């Protein structure tokens, strides 16, 4: 697996056995699921009052203001519509399923349910992509904190939609081997030439956040040029989709990248032993 | 290169002469029995410590003493990756000590790996082939550091093209 | 526990005592101008300050030597390095050590080509011989 | 002649009187003593006693008696009775391990070198049955590694950690009387330092005495091997080797002396008494990954037949396991550039 | 706790739960394998499966990492925990602590391996690796029976590759008198296996160990007694012979058998295994009793009084009844000798079954990592710095 | 007959008395004996002839400690080992690989930064463990009481101090003539670390700091190489 | 563990180390009259199904050795049985079955032949030989009346099934 999937499996497993039982007839057992997402997200599915004929799904982000102040309140009506209830407390999104009565294609809001996260990030992204085709220049750019020290920052020029993520690297070595990664998305369209541009700013933040910018030794600045071939209609949705996976996506591979790294220190290691062992008699 | 093989070279004859070890009770502590090079509690019993150096980075110090010899190696780090790759791989190493029986678990003071070759080692083992180890493992530990680099800029390019390429 | 920090083997006695000015600057300056390098070399190995307690004067010998074995010519080392009795062999031996922990410049580059035709002459014995010294250079 | 006893250390080892058979250390708490029988070795005995590694080794050839030394500080006389040796506890009062140990040619005495920095001489007092010792200790001031009686049974050799090659007397008269004056020194009250090496590096891993007492040898850790000369002063002779350090060197005859160590082969030296020099007689084990016969560091030399005035043949043990048994007659002849002597 | 919940892994020799602390059931149990392809340039290694998904690739070799016997591959573990945090449980692993749990006997050396990748590879905040009989006596306080905490019993852990019976005291394992029985939930599906191959026809061929299985967890039970049990069988086959049916993946059509005597036969072997292993022959009941008189003398009586049962191969409908009785027949048989030899009171033996058995590991490591008590004693990533992985060596017992 | 307390005319045990025995044994009348077997710990002097009940001390700490200890330090480093259960089997472990540390600084840092304590030990089961630094951490406990939660200070200071509320005119004869008797005496290196131990407190609560007047320090523990106990009835 | 005959008397006969136990059959032989509701054949049909697993077998009394004796017998009707297409023609292959010559303790063939005490002479020969027949002929009968499911032609799939079993891996015809 290379790139990482946008849709929760627990939601979409716990939804789809509930369902496959509803339509077979059989009585409703009962659910208590806690669980989590990448970004602090934490989720939780139940009965609300017990009702084991009825299924909430719940998600919770701490920066979920900042996403409601850039149309995630509309949006999520749109896809979800009568499925879309007031939040459980404690949660800023809940979604509500009714096992008596369902959908002809079940499969199908399975499948949005486990793209709850994925669509309360969707908003800001369409209504930036939205600006830039409508050439409405000057717009404030929007903040998303999605981590307690990460920010996201999205602009729309005159060409082009910006997207900068103020990311942080733990490890002191793990930002070497970030600006190695970062290196090759730099050349990216020495690979591939209609792709997005991407910049990067070690310890320095671009010009894209004239706001309390983080300055620290730690501290990456990642710039996505997105173009119209990327943000508008027929292909904002896979944009979306990617560029809301990338900063995971990064730290994935950097810790994957140290997982390939193991393995080569247990075979060279291994190699030695068996040199040492032979000067035995 | 033009400097590798002069520098293994005198590496190589100077383990040979240090690896001239045999058991030694100790004399300081009634029937102990310990690595002298390690314990220094007899001025006496430790020899004189010698370096090699290739240049000014890259060399080797080997401590003997009637029953032990340690030997230091500061390994070759051209770059910033290449300084955690090397640090990341000395530490997998020294976790695993025990079943390196000739491995210190931390280095001297100023190297990134130490030795410690006793006379228990060179009892059981042709000290002739401990001396080929040593050398084997300076040149080994360069290449695979190489290889590593290597294999994470390639990995990096793949994961680069491949986000990239979706959109 | 305040006992347990004073080492009272400091002052055993039993604890073991080892039994206790360099070469002519302007000589070997000589030599090295006046012409060559194997009689340069032989005025370099004398007098060593192996009974001085004082790094500096130690390191003074030091200096001198070494500048003399960078002097050398590469094609020229072996034959003053066999001028030399095994007893000179063995002090050569030292001070390529002693260089050894002064790398500056590709110093170490020349050193290790001295080391390999100070070992073909000495032989591994003339190492041991710099393990094995209780006072040296 | 090379035979593999065990593919761990020979600590040490030691022959009966009719080089019939053979004890050795197995590296460990014990002694195995091997026999002769036909072209093959059978063990016969094993001696546990001591509760530590065995480090000195000798057997007292007219009285068959063998004598152990070990890390555990102990040191045990061996006696055959009927068929099994049963051992005789001596109380050294070292409080640190014992090296080394070698009977007086005269059978009556025993000498055991330890890290108390001291050499403990053992006799048997038939009074109060059991063995005592005196204690040899000024100037002695590291661990002895290695001891050797001069033929009087009097003057001992003894090379330490400190660098030195000493010799003492070691008259007791309890069990021996006033001994003939010697070219070392006409007084030898017990104790008396009757010479001391000069060099102050290399620790003198072996020692032996000359045929007639005339001349110690000693072998040091700098790679250097040494014969002081009592009938020139106590003249000593240098010599530098090339290679790694000897562990150990026995005479051959009064001017030849064989030694061994980390090079893992027998060499030669030869002492030119005019001259008042010794010089490299060569390689004598001539052409695992290595030439020669045994495969690890050689401990221990001792003379098989013809007494150190005129050896025919030697025996060297060494960390390989290995027990070599080396003719100098055949030696001789298969290197006609060795010259003895 | 703070606001995310910590990640439990609990990898079996057959199958591996995972799941969020907090939980009555994992949120996946998966199958223990993974599927690889086979000098590893580009990015091969991530081209892998686990789990489902892992069983039947067509270009990939299916491997199965754990298992008592063979040394372990941490290539292979270190790959499955990628997915396992990236692609299943999809945690930040920098924002939870993890639970893990070790097969019974686990070296020290092992942990510090683990402590190595999950630090090093996935830098967790906070690692506990947990004891399995530990978390299972733990589930069991879920019991009826039970209403009071202990950590002193004999755990029965039957899962998928060997059956062990481990003594615990006061929450430490009495590692010096544990035993293990070589059969288990595989062991028994091949003796259903042959059974129905010897009856019925029909069978897909390359699904011969799957109907089995299924039989097994459909309409297997541990009868009091096999004659009469055949018997009632052969009296009235009408209500004792089931039916089942299955598909056959090459013509995806339905083939029916007749279920019998396999019905009560598979389980028997825990109580007769010489019924399908030549090699071992010692009853279930007596590896146990053995077990616990190995003990020390001063806490038998705790341990007879406290057997609980863990894993999937304990779920046979009266495997507690049937190891209870059986257990004190011997038991008592023994007290009995000893007083027809001249007054031994009475051994209590109790075989406690509950409702979290299936998982009972999973359960009990779920419900301790939702605890203040958990995030105290757990070893955190400064710890791990400042000290290195030996401090993954011990892991601090709790509960009680 | 010697009776012990875990192993076996007749032996007694302090407060033919034992210490008297033992001194005996080495041709002695006047000497402190340390005698540490499988129960407690004694330090009894012995004036020329015989025993005297006061000044002789004890400690709480012994053999079965040790080997208690040694279990709890080896639970620690990941092995299963059960208090009741394994004890014999520690106490093996114990008797085979334990030893006293000279300079504790030093062994700490010889099993912090290398693999030379480091033996491994095969259990009754089959399975091999490995024990390192703890070979010389358990019988500290002797040094340090506190180490397994027990109020004092240890054999050596305690040793010290029994000396030292002896007459000044016996100090030297006792300081001379101290000899230790019981298996947990029997640990390498305890001669030499009480040795060290006592010119330290010497060279601190007597000589105050004079650093010079040590070296006339005269400090000989005898350390026999035999049960000395049942030696001394032997010939007596 | 396995199960045991519970036939044996303070007065049970024997011939060889073998319990002598009463049959109610009509066949001939020197089994003593039956007149208890259930005898030793009996005892052994009812236990086979469950005994045939079992691989190790503790002999008791002499009885257990008449019971083992019918339990082995009991797979040979089977192997035979098997093959059959009726009640009838099963029948009719079990007196055939019966008056084969296998072999007796004592003799090459016959297994557990550590087990089972030789016949002593001619005579014990005849009468053991003679009990075994008697034995085998009453078993099979009574077999097939179990074997074949009340709808003729059809030995019953649940006795076929076991035809590849062994009693403790033995054969009297191995
Ligand atoms: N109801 C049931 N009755 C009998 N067996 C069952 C039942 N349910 C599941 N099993 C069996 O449980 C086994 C798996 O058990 P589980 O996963 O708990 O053990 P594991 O952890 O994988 O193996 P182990 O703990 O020994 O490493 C499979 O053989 C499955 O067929
Ligand atoms: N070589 C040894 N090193 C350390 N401890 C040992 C050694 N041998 C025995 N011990 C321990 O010493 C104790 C036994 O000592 P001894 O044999 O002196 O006891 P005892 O005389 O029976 O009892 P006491 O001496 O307490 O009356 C036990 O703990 C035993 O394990
Ligand atoms: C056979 O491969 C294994 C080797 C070791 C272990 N583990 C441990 O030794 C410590 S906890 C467990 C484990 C479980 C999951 C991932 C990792 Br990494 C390690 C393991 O899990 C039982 C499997
Ligand atoms: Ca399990
Ligand atoms: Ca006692």
């Amino acid at each position: 697996m290379i790139l990482l999937e946008v849709n929760n499996r627990i939601i979409e497993e716990t939804l789809a056995l509930k369902f496959e039982n509803a339509a077979a007839g059989n009585k409703p057992e009962a659910v208590e699921v806690t669980f989590a997402d990448f970004d602090g997200v934490l989720y939780h599915i139940s009965n609300p009052n017990g009702d084991k004929t009825k299924v909430m799904v719940s998600i919770s982000l701490k920066f979920y203001k900042e996403l409601q102040a850039h149309g995630a309140d509309e949006l999520l009506k749109r896809v979800y519509g009568s499925y879309l209830v007031n939040p459980e407390s404690g949660y800023n999104v809940s979604l509500l399923y009714d096992l008596e009565n369902l959908p002809a294609s079940k499969d199908s809001i399975v499948h949005q349910a486990g793209m709850l996260k994925r669509n309360c990030f969707a908003s800001v992204f369409e209504k930036y992509f939205q600006f830039q085709e409508e050439g409405k220049e000057g717009e404030n750019r929007a903040v998303i904190h999605y981590r307690d020290d990460e920010t996201m920052y999205v602009e729309s020029k005159k060409d082009r939609v910006t997207v900068v993520f103020s990311t942080v690297f733990k490890d002191d070595d793990d930002v070497v081997i970030g600006k190695v990664f970062m290196q090759e998305f730099k050349e990216g369209r020495r690979a591939s030439h209609t792709a997005p541009q991407v910049l990067f700013s070690h310890r320095e933040p671009p010009l894209e956040l004239k706001t309390d910018a983080a300055v620290g030794d730690n501290i990456g600045y990642i710039t996505f040029v997105l173009f119209p071939r990327h943000t508008n209609a027929s292909a904002r949705d896979n944009t979306i989709n990617l560029i809301h996976t990338f900063r995971d996506y990064l730290h994935y591979h950097i810790k994957c990248s140290k997982a390939y790294i193991h393995t080569r220190m247990r075979a060279k290691t291994s190699d030695f032993l068996k040199v040492l062992n032979r000067a035995r008699p | 290169t033009a400097t590798l093989r002069p520098y293994l070279s005198a590496v190589r004859a100077t383990l040979q002469a240090a690896l001239c070890l045999e058991n030694f009770s100790s004399q300081v502590v009634e029937r102990h029995n310990k690595p002298e090079v390690e314990v220094r509690s007899s001025k006496e019993l430790l020899l004189q410590p010698v370096t090699i150096s290739r240049n000014e980075k890259e060399k080797v110090l080997i401590e003997g003493s009637i029953n032990s010899v340690r030997v230091s190696i500061a390994v070759k780090q051209a770059d910033e990756i290449e300084k955690i790759l090397c640090h990341k791989f000395m530490r997998f190493m020294m976790m695993r000590a025990e079943n390196f029986f000739i491995l210190r678990r931390k280095p001297v003071e100023g190297y990134d790996i130490s030795f410690l070759i006793t006379n228990f080692h060179t009892e059981q083992m042709y000290k002739h082939k401990l001396v080929d180890f040593v050398i084997h493992f300076m040149e080994e530990i360069d290449k695979e550091i190489s290889e590593m680099k290597l294999s994470v800029n390639a990995r990096a390019r793949i994961v680069a093209e491949e986000f990239l390429k979706n959109f | 526990a305040r006992f347990r920090k004073v080492d009272v083997g400091e002052y055993d006695e039993n604890k073991f005592v080892d039994e206790e000015a360099g070469p002519d600057e302007g000589e070997v300056d000589s030599c090295l101008r006046q012409g060559n390098m194997t009689a340069a070399l032989q005025a370099a190995l004398k007098n060593p300050p192996i009974n001085t307690k004082s790094q500096a004067v130690k390191d003074r010998a030091g200096s001198i030597v070494l500048k003399v074995l960078i002097s050398f010519k590469a094609n020229d080392i072996e034959k003053a390095v066999q001028s030399l009795d095994k007893n000179g062999v063995d002090l050569l031996m030292k001070y390529i050590y002693k260089g050894f922990e002064s790398p500056s410049d590709n110093s170490s580059a020349v050193l290790l080509q001295w080391h390999e035709k100070a070992l073909a002459a000495g032989g591994v014995g003339s190492i041991v011989r710099v393990l094995t010294a209780r006072k040296t250079v | 002649a090379y035979h593999s006893f065990l593919v761990e250390p020979i600590s040490c080892h030691a022959w009966n009187k009719d080089r019939t058979q053979i004890a050795i250390c197995p590296n460990n708490h014990e002694v195995h003593i091997y026999e002769k029988s036909g072209n093959k070795w059978v063990q016969v005995h094993e001696l546990k006693e001591h509760n530590g590694q065995v480090t000195g080794i000798d057997w007292a050839p007219d009285s068959n008696r063998i004598v152990t030394c070990g890390t555990d500080r102990n040191a045990y006389v061996w006696t055959l009775k009927g068929r099994t040796w049963k051992p005789t506890l001596v109380i050294l009062r070292i409080n640190r391990a014992a090296r080394c140990v070698r009977w007086a040619p005269n059978e009556k005495k025993f000498a055991v070198g330890s890290g108390s920095r001291v050499i403990s001489i053992c006799y048997f007092e038939q009074e109060n049955d059991w063995w005592v010792c005196k204690h040899i200790k000024k100037p002695i001031r590291s661990t002895v590694l290695s001891l050797d009686w001069h033929p009087n049974s009097v003057l001992l050799a003894a090379g330490s950690c400190d660098f030195k090659c000493r010799i003492f007397s070691a008259y007791i008269k309890e069990v021996e009387e006033r001994p003939a004056p010697t070219p070392w020194g006409s007084k030898m009250p017990f104790g008396e330092l009757m010479f001391e090496s000069s060099s102050s590096c290399g620790w003198v891993h072996g020692v032996c005495f000359s045929a007639n007492g005339s001349r110690v040898a000693w072998v040091s850790h700098d790679s250097t091997v040494c014969l002081a000369d009592a009938d020139k002063k106590m003249a000593v002779a240098t010599l530098a080797s090339e290679t790694l350090p000897l562990l150990a060197v026995t005479f051959i005859t009064e001017s030849s002396l064989v030694a061994a160590g980390h090079d893992c082969f027998p060499v030669l030296f030869t002492y030119d008494s005019a001259a008042g020099k010794l010089s490299f007689g060569g390689r004598l084990d001539v052409p695992a990954g290595l030439d020669s016969l045994h495969k690890n560091s050689v401990s221990q030399i001792s003379v098989l037949s013809g007494g150190k005035a005129k050896c025919s043949q030697f025996c060297t043990t060494g960390m390989d396991g290995g027990m070599s048994i080396w003719d100098v007659r055949s030696l001789e002849s298969a290197l006609k550039d060795l010259k003895i002597v | 706790a703070g606001r995310l919940p910590a990640c439990v892994v609990d990898c079996g020799t057959g199958y591996t739960k995972l799941g969020y602390a907090g939980n009555t059931e994992p949120q996946f149990i998966i199958p223990s394998c993974i599927a690889i392809k086979e000098v590893m340039k580009g990015v091969d290694d991530l081209d892998f499966f686990i789990g489902d998904e892992a069983i039947e690739k067509p270009t990939y070799a299916t491997k199965w990492p754990i298992r008592h016997g063979i040394v372990e591959d941490w290539d292979l573990m270190e790959r499955f925990m990628e997915q396992v945090i990236f692609k299943y449980l999809r945690a930040e692993p920098e924002d939870h602590y993890f639970l893990l749990t070790e097969p019974p006997l686990n070296t020290p050396e092992n942990r510090e391996y683990t402590a190595e990748i999950m630090f090093e590879s996935f830098n967790v905040p906070g690692l506990y690796i947990a004891v399995q009989a530990v978390l299972a006596l733990a589930a069991s306080w879920t019991s009826r029976q039970v209403g009071e905490r202990t950590l002193t019993g004999t755990v029965i852990d039957s899962g998928d590759g060997v059956t062990h019976v481990i003594p615990v005291a006061e929450g430490y394992v009495i590692g010096s008198c544990i035993k293990h029985i070589p059969i288990a939930g595989r062991d028994i599906t091949y003796f259903i296996q042959q059974l129905l191959r010897d009856r019925e026809v029909g069978i897909p061929p390359e699904q011969s160990l799957e109907t089995a299985k299924a039989v097994k967890e459909r309409y297997s039970y541990v009868c009091p007694d096999l004659v009469k049990e055949f018997n009632k069988y052969d009296t009235d086959g009408s209500k004792w012979i089931k039916q089942y049916t299955g598909i056959n993946a090459i013509s995806k059509k339905e083939f029916s058998i007749d279920v019998g005597y396999e019905r009560f036969l598979g389980p028997e072997i825990f109580f007769h295994p010489e019924f399908a292993n030549p090699d071992f022959t010692q009853p279930i009941s007596e590896v146990v009793d053995e077990v616990i008189q190995n003990c020390p003398i001063d806490v038998r009586r705790p341990l007879y009084k406290n057997i609980v049962l863990s894993g999937g191969s304990t779920m046979f409908r009266d495997f507690g009844r049937r190891l209870q009785r059986d257990l004190k027949r011997t038991v008592d048989a023994r007290l009995k000798l000893s007083e027809e030899l001249s007054k031994p009171k009475p051994i209590d033996v109790q075989v406690i079954t509950h409702h979290m058995q299936r998982y009972a590991v999973w359960f009990g490591g779920s419900m301790l990592a939702s605890t203040p008590e958990f995030y105290q004693v757990c070893h955190t990533k400064k710890d791990y710095e400042e000290i290195g992985p030996s401090i993954c060596r011990h892991n601090p017992v709790f509960g009680v | 007959c010697d009776n012990g307390t875990g192993f076996v005319l007749l032996t007694e045990p302090p407060m033919a008395i034992q210490a008297v025995l033992t001194l005996y044994a080495q041709g002695l009348l006047t000497g402190v004996v340390v005698d540490s077997g499988d129960g407690v710990t004694h330090i009894c002097p012995v004036y020329e002839g015989f025993s005297l009940p006061h000044l002789t001390r004890r400690l709480d700490i012994a053999g079965r400690d040790i080997t208690r200890y040694l279990i709890k330090l080896l639970l620690l480093r990941g092995y299963a080992f059960n208090h009741s259960a394994d004890f014999e089997t520690v106490r093996m472990i114990k008797e085979k690989l334990c030893y006293v540390g000279y300079n504790i600084e030093q062994e700490q840092k010889l099993a912090l930064e290398t693999t030379v304590l480091v033996e491994s030990y095969t259990l009754p089961d089959g399975r091999i463990i490995k024990v390192g630094g703890e070979r010389f951490e358990a019988p500290e406990a002797l040094f340090q009481p506190h180490l397994i939660n027990v109020e004092g200070v240890g054999v050596a200071e305690l040793l010290f101090n029994t000396i030292q509320a002896a007459d000044i005119d016996t100090r030297s004869e006792f300081y001379k003539h101290i000899v230790l008797s019981g298996g947990s005496t029997m640990y390498p290196g305890l001669p030499s670390r009480l040795e060290r131990e006592l010119k330290q407190l010497y060279l601190e609560r007597v000589l105050k700091g004079d650093v010079e007047k040590l070296s006339k320090f005269k400090i000989r523990i005898e350390d026999p190489p035999r049960h000395m106990v049942f030696l001394g009835g032997a010939v007596l | 563990p396995a199960y045991h005959s519970s036939l044996m008397d303070p007065d049970t006969k024997l011939i060889g180390n073998m319990a002598l136990l009463p049959i109610r059959s009509q066949f001939k032989g020197p089994a003593p009259r039956e007149t208890k509701d259930t005898d030793i054949v009996d005892e052994a049909i009812y236990y086979f199904k469950a005994n045939v697993f079992f691989k190790n077998y503790e002999i008791k009394n002499e009885a257990d050795r008449t019971l083992i004796y019918i339990t082995l017998y009991i797979s040979e009707c089977l192997k035979k049985l098997q093959k059959c297409n009726s009640k009838s023609q099963g029948e009719k292959e079990m007196y055939t079955l019966g008056i084969t010559n296998f072999p007796i303790p004592g003799e090459p063939g016959f297994p557990l032949n550590a087990i089972y005490a030789k016949p002593a002479n001619k005579q014990e020969d005849e009468v053991m030989r003679a009990y075994l027949q008697q034995l085998r002929q009453e078993t099979g009968l009574r077999l097939c009346e179990k074997v074949f499911d009340p709808q003729n032609d059809k030995p019953s799939k649940w006795w076929t099934c076991f035809v590849k079993r062994q009693f403790m891996n033995k054969s009297l015809s191995g």
